[PDB]
RNA sequence: GGAGCCUCGGUUGGCCUCGGAUAGCCGGUCCCCCGCGGGGUCCGGUGCGGAGUGCCCUUCGUCCUGGGAAACGGGGCGCGGC
RNA sequence: CCCCGGAGCCCCGCGGACGCUACGCCGCGACGAGUAGGAGGGCCGCUGCGGUGAGCCUUGAAGCCUAGGGCGCGGGCCCGGG
RNA sequence: CCGCGGCGGUGCGCCGCGACCGGCUCCGGGACGGCUGGGAAGGCCCGGCGGGGAAGGUGGCUCGGCCGAGUGUUACAGCCCCCCCGGCAGCAGCACUCGCCGAAUCCCGGGGCCGAGGGAGCGAGACCCGUCGCCGCGCUCUCCCCCCUCCCGGCGCGCCGG
């Protein structure tokens, strides 16, 4: 009945300072900063979640307006506690300083 | 043919060395051996510290 | 010297690269030691007839 | 049939040696001293006038396809789900308490009951409590609480595996084409029999749970996340 | 879902450096009491750094060329706006964000505001070291508004002094409720404090 | 009150002293001065701050009946005045 | 101590690919910047000739156009509709 | 037609799991060697031998209630410290993490990630298939016994007989 997701913050890319490499997002995870808070998080799923104009299906439900990239946190990013990220596709850039959401359920607890 | 690792392919290194077989069985028992007696030495200096 | 880092190594060292890294001149064929098969065929004539023997 | 007369010390490292099992089994003493045509192979029947007909089982095609596909290469060690075997988070044990992380029964609160053959948990969190009956679930979509009841002696019933937690409906062809077959059928109806485990199982649980004080509630309640509360900082 | 920041003890650029990143990461912030920002460096120091910025222009023609704000509010969005890739379609979204204010007007005169100690002058500075207020800094360059903003902070601290009085004065019931209480609270209290609380 | 294109972000709230930093916070004044408060002295508590943002508030299944502790609290986008 | 028109086959010398356009097919290693310049291969492309496709074509050739479908690293190509 | 029997290729579209191997990156455990056959330490205390700061001391002065606090001097040991002789098991590169270098003197277990890229059956009365090398084992064709007990059988949940 409330939220099953931690939320998280599109940092950007993997990029070095003048090539980006799209291919990997960066993700600050809300209330992680130390590459240390963060095995919690290595391998759990995660959604960018958004909705389009056009209807989509939806697993066990009507049809809808929103639409979901899957992916999954790799590793940590850099003492500061950042996680890197790796989608089905990559994240649009539309989606940066915007909600992903890291769930909790490919669990290790 | 793909190159498996020896060093943690346990019977690769074996194809190629068999020898490692008896050197792994002994420091398994060889550890576990010294082990049990360092918990020995333990229990012995609790009885010393009681007595 | 400017050009490589080189020292004395350990005997551990000689069998992780080895093992790890072993790979035969096999009529100039860059060939992974599988097999004694390998090193026999080529260092037997010395001896030499298996990983073991390589790195003594 | 004798069992193994050298034990484990590693996966794939026995505890004594060759020259300590030689003597165990002892090779001393036990020394083995030794030193078609017209024949038809697998065919035959009966019958009537001429004589007896010689038939062939499996008899040799009536097509061939133009190309097909040829074989593979053996490979080794590439087992069938069946013969896998089964892990399981140290944390969930007997009578814990999970948290269903994923399904409709999401957040809810539960109880552990086995793992069953598959791998897949046996989950109650009691029917009655919670509204999640009988069920199967995955360990690795639920979260192994430290919290436990003490379940020891409670006597699951044998018959309910795996095998009868799986679903059930839908063959092949009927009527098919138009606007029907299959997309009515409409519900999966619950059946007496699961609900008469449910009823022998939860009587066993349900008062177990109760003794510990505020069980029931916890076991009523539904987990989720709140402002400045993070998974990674709290424990369950 | 917002930040608002006291300005106040805060080091300039240093605090700018903390609300980009915070602004870039699509967290709406805003910053008030701006000419209580103080920057480093003994006073003096800072003014011609200013006036040397006033300088700057464009010679041709000045009405197109580097706009010097005076307001202390506008000072600090200057160098915020100079943390973000403000010449972007991001960097321009980013800025929208961030919300600065001279003195603190009616919305976020009545909520709590943050401290970024981090930023904070306190701390981050030598206590022998000079410094200079904003504000100083920003009347002395042309700021209009030094003397209003003093007089409309003066009605909201008294306004302000009125309900920590009132706040005060609930707790302290508060407290005393809780001895009225305390036998049949006693069993709840308990076990508050087994789990680590109220200690 | 009913449908119906489109644009999206979100997925508990925090309703506030002032400020200090080689110092502060709270009480209570027995006592004194000022306009229930404000200022003072004196005393008593806290101070790696529990009258803590390392914080607080809020609960997150629905109902049924039939006990206890808690109990006049909540509501009707309840309605008029200050 | 015997014969494969039958040992039943992990090797079979009695006969031999699904494979064998031998300018084909297959396996192992290594390597791959490039102006001027050189060489190789182009089932890349244009126009005409000898051969050859019991080719295609008024039941629609060439050309032209195409937010249609594809192939090829590429030169280019093939189909759908007009 | 029902068998989804056996084999072969497949999935309309979106998904998830599982175990196996390869390559990584981490985590947790343990067991060893060497040294100034580590240095310091700890613990028990005993006998001596001096030296130093500076003391349950004394003393000038100061500050508080003979006592407590703050300076100052000569300096023994009734606060300690340091050297020297002689001797105990508790040490152990020590979870009292004070300072190394390592591993045929080295092993076990666990987590995250990416990847699977190949295809030694195209016979007419008898497999549509294994498997090479390595590990051992495990088993049996050898007898013994002991235990637990899952299925089944028997007797009184207990005991006895795969
Ligand atoms: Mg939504
Ligand atoms: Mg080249
Ligand atoms: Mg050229």
């Amino acid at each position: 009945s409330g939220r099953l997701w931690c939320k998280a913050i599109f940092a950007g890319y993997k990029r070095g300072l003048r090539n980006q490499r799209e291919h990997t997002a960066l993700l600050k995870i809300e209330g992680v900063y130390a590459r240390d808070e963060t095995e919690f998080y290595l391998g759990k799923r995660c959604a960018y979640v958004y909705k389009a104009k056009n209807n989509t299906v939806t697993p066990g439900g009507k049809p809808n307006k929103t639409r979901v990239i899957w992916g999954k946190v790799t590793r940590a990013h850099g003492n500061s506690g950042m996680v890197r990220a790796k989608f089905r596709s990559n994240l649009p850039a539309k989606a940066i300083g915007h909600r992903i959401r890291v769930m909790l359920y490919p669990s290790r607890i | 043919v793909l190159k498996k690792n020896p060093l943690k392919n346990l019977r690769i290194m074996l194809k190629l060395n068999p020898y490692a077989k008896t050197m792994r069985r002994n420091t398994i028992l060889r550890q576990a051996r010294n082990h049990k007696l360092r918990v020995e030495r333990a229990a012995a200096a609790l009885a010393a510290k009681k007595s | 010297e400017p050009y490589i880092a080189w020292g004395y190594p350990n005997l551990k060292s000689v069998n992780e690269l080895i093992y790890k890294r072993g790979y035969g001149k096999i009529n100039k064929k860059r060939i992974a030691l599988t097999d004694n098969a390998l090193i026999a065929r080529s260092l037997g004539k010395y001896g030499i007839i298996c990983m073991e023997d390589l790195i003594h | 049939p004798h069992c193994s007369r050298n034990p484990v010390l590693v996966r794939g490292i026995g505890r004594y040696s060759r020259s300590a099992m030689y003597s165990r089994k002892a090779l001393y003493k036990r020394k083995y001293a030794a030193p078609v045509l017209a024949t038809v192979t697998k065919p035959v029947g009966g019958d009537k006038n001429g004589g007896t007909r010689v038939v062939k089982l499996r008899k040799m095609p009536r097509y061939y396809p133009t190309e097909d596909v040829p074989r593979k290469l053996l490979s080794h060690g590439r087992k069938p789900f069946s013969q896998h075997v089964r892990k399981l988070r140290a944390s969930i044990t007997p009578g814990t308490i999970l948290i269903i992380l994923t399904g409709r029964h999401r957040g809810k609160r539960v109880v552990f009951l086995k793992q069953l053959s598959s791998g897949l948990l046996l989950v109650t969190g009691p029917l009655s409590l919670n509204r999640v009956p009988l069920r199967r679930t995955h360990q690795k979509f639920v979260i192994a609480t430290s919290t436990k009841i003490d379940i020891s002696g409670v006597k699951i019933p044998k018959h309910l595996t795996d095998a009868y937690f799986k679903k059930k409906q839908l063959r092949k062809p009927r009527h098919q084409e138009g606007e029907i077959f299959d997309t009515e059928k409409e519900k999966y109806e619950i059946t007496e029999q699961r609900k008469v485990d449910q009823k022998a199982v939860d009587s066993q649980i349900l008062p177990k749970i109760k003794a510990v004080p505020q069980l029931q509630g916890y076991l009523r309640s539904v987990f989720a996340l709140t402002n400045g509360v993070y998974p990674h900082k709290l424990v369950f | 879902q917002v930040l608002v920041l006291d300005g106040r003890g805060h080091l300039l650029g240093r605090l700018a450096a903390i609300v980009a990143k915070q602004v870039l990461l699509g967290r709406k912030v805003v910053v008030v009491r701006c000419e209580g920002i103080n920057i480093s460096g003994n006073f003096y120091r800072n003014k011609l750094k200013y006036l040397a910025f006033l300088r700057k222009r464009m010679n041709t023609n000045p009405s197109r060329g580097p706009y010097h704000f005076r307001a202390p509010s506008r000072i600090f969005w200057r160098t915020v706006r100079g943390m973000l890739p403000h010449k972007t379609k991001r960097g321009q979204a980013a800025l929208d964000r961030l919300k600065v204010f001279d003195g603190i007007p009616p919305p976020y005169d009545k909520k709590k505001r943050m401290v970024v100690p981090a930023a904070l002058k306190v701390v981050r500075l030598k206590p022998t070291r000079k410094f200079a207020y904003l504000g100083r800094l920003a009347h002395e360059v042309g700021w209009k508004y030094q003397a209003v903003t003093a007089t409309l902070e003066e009605k909201r601290k008294e306004k302000a002094k009125i309900h920590y009085r009132k706040k005060k004065q609930l707790m302290r019931l508060r407290k005393q409720a809780e001895k009225n209480v305390e036998k049949k609270i006693d069993r709840f209290t308990e076990v508050l404090k087994t789990h680590g609380f109220l200690v």
